[PDB]
């Protein structure tokens, strides 16, 4: 655990560091109408690419990665959500996907899929729940 | 030489947000337009960007938020059609030109107010759809003028002024310094003497300024026409920030563009589907998997869930006990479940039977308590049979048909993997646990006492059936209601165990027989060999019903006296 | 010593309520319909003065089970949709209609003479029933008497009269041939030998049914130069009686609608409402239940003090579905939810009160609402509220101030509180409240395999002293079945007046504490004392919340460290 | 009790007439099958008194059903109760539901070796009511 004002000060730091803004991977980053959220829309890895041509036949436009307090468990929780690319009329189009498989799809909320759960405390927390899957630079 | 034709940038990089979309379809229920505003962080860009995403969400509907510090508010409209013709038939070049003229009209009365974005859409609400298109209206008044420039490195003392000037100043786009070498509002009196500008950039490439540099140029053109050499600065907020000689040039006309081009590098629209929020029921599914698999990588890795979900149940009543059971199993992740009860749904039955309400009076037990299952979980695959289980010890009242049941039955338990014997009473036993022993399938055997239940199974050395060796099971029996709740969550705990690879499995123990009591609150635990003179079990019995078929239950049915000499039991 | 014929109602109906089921049956499909009875003329009861006509569904059938002496009563019933048509008919004119029917089918077969009818109204909104029985007799022609006096001589032909109407079952009359025996009613027969029988429906001495006057009638058509006659009137008892018979002065009057309860000429009415109370069937059923758990197993169990107990549920989970349907299973009628949640989709699955059309809906609402829905008389409310956790910062201080007043309200005007809730921090607040306004408390705590099962009401409190009781917990199905029944029985068991002695009651042992295990299939039972330094229970904390209040309960939640300063644990 | 056994002795003691020569009985029959005997009865001067100290209410009268139990394989007595009103100032009977049933003593309340069914009938019948 770690408290709501303490995490507020490092998802800032965080932030400015532009440590998300410098990953090669993301298309945006955006805190949310409070300062106390973080929504990172990522470039899909190749791997991740493949897997969802694998698994679910299907191509990947990005991913959304949310990093979100939970004023219950009192620590970090991260929502995720998938995007599929698609088309109609020749129009390239984006669909938000719902998994069969989203175990296999990766290697390991209300709308959101969630992964379940000290000045450094949020920097090393990154490098294991995003950093490590997730290629940096 | 070292002079160059200035070229711009594309204004902004367009990212909605799916709640963005949610307020567009709650807005429709509460063409048209509506002012949206978005705050610009221009301090912060990735570096896959060329220019500043321009972000806008839920949030972005409502004219006053809170933005950061040194972030930058930005007013726009967005115009919804009700017809996706509507939105295709749109004259883009004359709604952007018209745009762009109200961004004229607001510019020559202040310069800051030139800039402005327009998002155009179609919802389709039906199958959740968004068609939108972004454009950023940009104006060259005269459409002949160009901008030859040169750089000049002496003004780059005006960097640092500037950056901390325009992050005070947020609502401004642009600065000069006036006859005192300071940074001023904009003021066209004040230009013409001192003939320098300052403009905030949202481009990252270097000495490539944003399309709305445009903007500002032709209302500096009207504001001041007979300047024709002044330095232009374009500044950022990181080490991009650059210096310009500048030249007004000729090769009134305003030209205009800025629809945004598409990920392909089209002038198209971008569509968003969000029509998998309308599949409640796949999200359910989900949900209910992932929970189950959170007992298994979480706690217990060696745990089997997929030999859980593919048993095939057959429950034996609807009763109290049926009602309990079946809960407990779709919990567990089960999913094909068959009922077995001839009864009806009573007016007192709901209180103690959990599958059933006060209106569902009159109505079959069997098929209902399926149907309440899918009721509870739309996925389940849930049937019931309205079937008799004729009692040991009686006459037949209908011979006809209790044949024709008595075959329904051992086809059912062909059928299905696991049964549950949750009848009423003893008598109502003896006939399915003799059929699952010829069949051999697996049974987990519930019986109620007033205080006291009975949990055990029957095998596949052997462990023996209910029938091998005082108010438990006597149909008379009225029980305390904790009895029921108790027994059936030990029956399905009990089963999903022995579906483990054992004589313990990765959810520990799985003995024959369990008995509790509430009076002191106790449980015990014991074991029993198959008895030889048992007339469920025993090689005569099974002997006797292979030869007879039929005709043997019929006998053994209607005198059990007749079943105690097969077995050999008698002679005990 | 000789007198004029007197007679007795012919008919006693009685119509069991499957005839009204039948005849409401009817109503929803499609004039009059056919019905049949079988009289039984051999046991009549004494208290009745003639044959009982028992109409039921089967009398719809027009062919049904007869037993072997029995006599197969033909009729019509007539059904009107409106009472008021019922009303205004006349009755006098209607039963003169159907003795012409009667008279008519007489002439052609003399024993096709006799019927009934029924007028009918059937009133199926609020299932009230009116009938009226009526039987065709008509004297023809109305001037002709007949004046009697006995004759004991013939007393021979009694029982050769009694067989031979037990043999033919269709039949009501029968006369002698030239050679004394007997046979069918034939006119040129009977004008010779002079002597008729008459199938008996009345039990009155020397007083017979009225159904005679159709015989004598249809007599005096096919042979009407017989004046001078004997009559004998045949009954399956000791009371058959022989008549010497003379006929003394066209006009037919008709008579036999039978009288009601009062001896007045009126329909009678039956009301079959209460059968469409099933909210009532249902309630007694159920108490029905309960009671014969008391009469047959346990005389002493006192059941009023568990159907008058006031049950506040902490929570709406898991454990909440459960509990709650285990109370109105013991007859609990009083229960209030609380909760903070909404159902969702995942919901249903493993709480019992939910269902996924009912995802998106608030919780404690909802569970009140189904507890309705199962049982629909329970005084059952739902109230949407936050439990404050301890050892976080409050989220909004002005709303779970209210919530926290709310709670208060709550525990104090109900009897017994459960705590459901989801985590070990949040029970404390409640706790705490129902320490200081003496409230019973039982608490249900959820590990993986493992639960919790104790009573606070000098014992102490949960606070008193791995997967259990946290958050983020996942439990196995069977353990929140398993811990809810488990409290409920602690909770109905602890309601019982302890033996003298010892700690036992009628329902047997109260421990203090239950801690169950789903692995080994194992029960604990462990008592635990009370502490002066509990953070929810010492008198030290307990005069520190009644001085300071709210600010004592919002600084210990936020800064436990300041709860165990004052409690003394640390 | 077999239940051929009892199908002889309930029509032995329909044809006694014992219920017949009873006071109380307004009516006896057996059902369209022999498998049944409905006693309509009248109230006992002390139900009367019970019903109007309890429910405050006149009785009409009340409905016995002698039925054959095929789970138990044994006698199973049923109980209607009806109450006397009046609509228009004529009688009206109408079946009642008491709020108290045990102490005023299919919708039916139900009661919870050659002289079985006679034995059967003092014990479950006559002792309350009387003979
Ligand atoms: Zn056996
Ligand atoms: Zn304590």
């Amino acid at each position: 655990m770690i408290p709501y004002q303490e995490w507020h000060s490092q998802l800032q730091s965080l932030y400015d560091s532009q440590i998300f803004h410098n990953w090669a991977l993301s298309q945006d980053v955006h805190l949310n109408d409070e300062k106390d959220g973080l929504l990172l829309r990522l470039i899909p890895t190749r791997q991740l690419q493949k897997n969802t041509e694998r698994i679910e036949n299907k191509l990947l436009n990005h991913i959304e990665l949310y990093l979100t307090y939970s004023k219950v468990y009192n620590e970090p929780l991260l929502l995720l959500r998938i995007w599929e690319e698609k088309s109609i009329d020749g129009i390239p189009m984006t669909k938000l996907m719902l998994p069969t498989d989203i175990e296999s799809l990766l290697d390991v909320g209300s709308v959101w899929y969630s992964f379940h759960p000290m000045s450094t405390y949020l920097r090393r927390w990154v490098s294991i729940f995003i950093f490590s899957w997730l290629g940096y630079e | 030489s070292s002079e160059r034709v200035l070229s711009y940038a594309p204004a902004f990089k367009s990212f909605l947000d799916t709640s963005f979309f949610q307020e567009l379809s709650r807005l429709k229920l509460d063409s048209t337009s509506q002012p949206l505003t978005v705050n610009l962080d221009l301090h912060n860009i990735p570096k896959s960007a060329d220019q500043v995403p321009l972000f806008l969400t839920n949030r972005s509907f409502e004219k006053h938020n809170n933005k950061r510090t040194n972030e930058v508010p930005l007013q726009g409209s967005i115009f919804n059609f009700n017809v996706l013709d509507e939105f295709k038939n749109l004259d883009k070049q004359l709604f952007l030109h018209q745009r762009a003229l109200e961004c004229w009209e607001d510019g020559i009365k202040d310069i800051n107010k030139c800039v402005s974005f327009v998002i155009i859409s179609f919802a389709d609400l039906k199958k959740y759809r968004f068609y939108y298109w972004l454009g950023v209206p940009c104006f060259q008044r005269p459409s002949s003028t160009v901008l030859h420039v040169r750089p000049e490195p002496s003004l780059k003392g005006l960097f640092s002024k500037c950056q901390k000037w325009f992050d005070v100043n947020y609502s401004k786009w642009v600065c000069i310094l006036d006859a005192d070498d300071e940074i001023v509002n904009y003021d066209k009196s004040i230009i013409r003497k001192t003939k320098v500008l300052a403009i905030r950039d949202t481009s990252t490439m270097e000495n490539v300024p944003s399309a709305l540099t445009k903007n500002f140029l032709s209302v500096l053109q009207y504001d001041v026409p007979d300047l024709i050499d002044f330095k232009l600065l374009i500044i950022r907020q990181n080490e991009g920030s650059f210096a310009l000689n500048a030249t007004f040039a000729s090769i009134p006309d305003m030209k205009v563009s800025g629809w945004e081009r598409n990920v392909q590098g089209k002038l198209a629209p971008r569509v968003v589907d969000l029509s998998s929020l309308l599949d409640p029921l796949k999200i359910a599914d989900q949900s209910v998997d992932l929970n189950l698999k959170l007992m298994k990588w979480r706690i217990l890795p060696d745990l089997n869930l997929d030999i859980i979900k593919n048993t095939k149940v057959l429950l034996l009543g609807a009763g109290t006990l049926g009602c309990y059971v079946s809960r407990a199993l779709i919990a567990w992740g089960v999913r094909k479940i068959t009922f077995v009860d001839n009864g009806t749904v009573s007016y007192s039955n709901p209180v103690r039977q959990a599958l059933y309400n006060f209106e569902d009076a009159g109505k079959p037990k069997a098929e209902l308590a399926a149907a309440s299952l899918k009721r509870i979980f739309p996925l389940m695959d849930a049937t019931g049979v309205k079937l008799s289980i004729p009692m040991i010890g009686h006459k037949l009242v209908n011979e006809e048909a209790q044949h024709k049941d008595f075959d329904r039955l051992r086809a059912l338990i062909k059928e299905h993997d696991i049964i549950f014997l949750l009848v009423d009473s003893r008598e109502s036993r003896w006939l399915p646990s003799l059929l699952s022993n010829i069949e051999n399938k697996t049974v987990i055997n519930a019986a109620l006492g007033f205080d006291s239940y009975l949990v055990m199974r029957h095998g596949n050395k052997q462990l023996g059936c209910y029938f091998c060796h005082r108010t438990l099971d006597q149909m008379c029996t009225v029980t305390r209601p904790g009895v029921a709740m108790m027994a059936s969550s030990l029956a399905v705990e009990l089963m999903t165990s022995l579906l483990q690879t054992k004589e313990t499995t990765v959810l520990g123990d799985i003995p024959h027989q369990i008995r509790g009591f509430l009076h002191n609150f106790s449980i015990l635990k014991l074991e029993t060999p198959a008895y030889e003179h048992c007339p469920a079990c025993s090689p005569k019995v099974i002997e006797a019903f292979t030869d007879l078929g039929w005709e043997f239950v019929k006998k053994a049915l209607e005198h059990p006296l007749y079943l105690e000499e097969i077995s050999g039991l008698s002679v005990i």
